[PDB]
């Protein structure tokens, strides 16, 4: 795979490469692939095999979780960050 | 001991494009 | 995602964002998403594309794994929680 | 060496509600 | 969840509570879920949402995988159980 | 870094009963 | 499972007995095994359960994954190899 | 904390043979 506009993946902490889990809200389609980061503003491209559980124009929910230790998860704060429909960000909260 | 646990979301972005036979 | 009773997600030593594996009953459905903690008494509400996997009324598990190391196995004790209808805690055994 | 082990669950519990479209 | 013969999960170094892929050869189902020690002789009982993934009587594999450093991997040495109809061991070798 | 191996496998085991609403 | 020419697994850095996630092109399945490294030139053999997920003769994307910290992360490059009609090497890049 | 990175990958590569009752 999924190529995210840099940009985008960057407030979402995401590194190229990183393994994410997508869902796909319209379909309910779940599976996993990796960040590839793109140059083009607010672009989301599905590519491979995955292109198969999606269509273009669906809404998604891109996620990436991390193996972390108590202390980790005590001091751990997420980074959600909301976009509109032209994937322009719209808000980045640290809480759920 | 180490759980996983939601690092970040990107909550409900929509797909510009899709390339089945891509390369890379 | 799914929203738990805190005061359920405690009993089951659930963080708020940690991973958990969710298994309907009634369909067979099975999918990974993260703990949020309710303020609701015995609510449970899957949201997200997740919805489409379930229905509301099912009987569903939730699971949570730990990747532990030799040691902490044999030290481990698990935390079986049992609800009824209503997710009102019938039992929490420490084993199975 | 580490595995994947049971930490805990909660065993037939009740969907009380669901929401396809939830924001946060 | 899985029931499995105490006696053949020792054999495979499985552990109660250890998550394991199951895979029905019959079928073709693919699905996670934990080991729970069994009382009795070749038992082999699929429990919960995951009855619905299987059929008594069908072939299924279980495997066990573990996260390790490349020294590990190095001196990693797999468990492969092999059994008859009636779960009863044929071989057991430390090798693919 | 870590990487997920084969640690054990039981090949072709045959399901003898299945428990839908087993409780446990 | 999936046996791969070992070497071709050597290019990709797989080593036997490590968990790779395949993913169909032509039908869209992804599901994980494990490698098996293959004597014969060429050849990826799907074996157990996964036959049922695939066709001989498709075209499939086989991935390995692992767990790294930060430090590790920026100086990680993945090995990236792209095959032929034959399986033969035709490029193996250490950027996406 | 750690992540799970894309490690390495064999692109677009052609099944060649398929065995449902493998043993081993």
């Amino acid at each position: 795979x999924i190529t995210i506009d840099e940009d985008l993946a960057k407030l979402a902490k995401l590194r190229e490469g990183m393994k994410v889990e997508i869902v796909d809200v319209n379909n309910g389609e779940r599976f996993s692939t990796y960040v590839i980061l793109g140059k083009k503003r607010g672009e989301i491209c599905v590519n491979g095999a995955a292109a198969r559980k999606v269509a273009i124009g669906d809404v998604v929910i891109i996620l990436a979780y991390a193996s972390m230790n108590e202390d980790e998860i005590n001091a751990h704060k997420p980074s959600i960050v909301l976009v509109d429909e032209k994937n322009e960000i719209l808000e980045k909260g640290l809480e759920h | 001991m180490t759980f996983e646990m939601l690092y970040s979301k990107i909550h409900r972005a929509t797909i510009t494009d899709a390339n089945l036979n891509y390369i890379g």
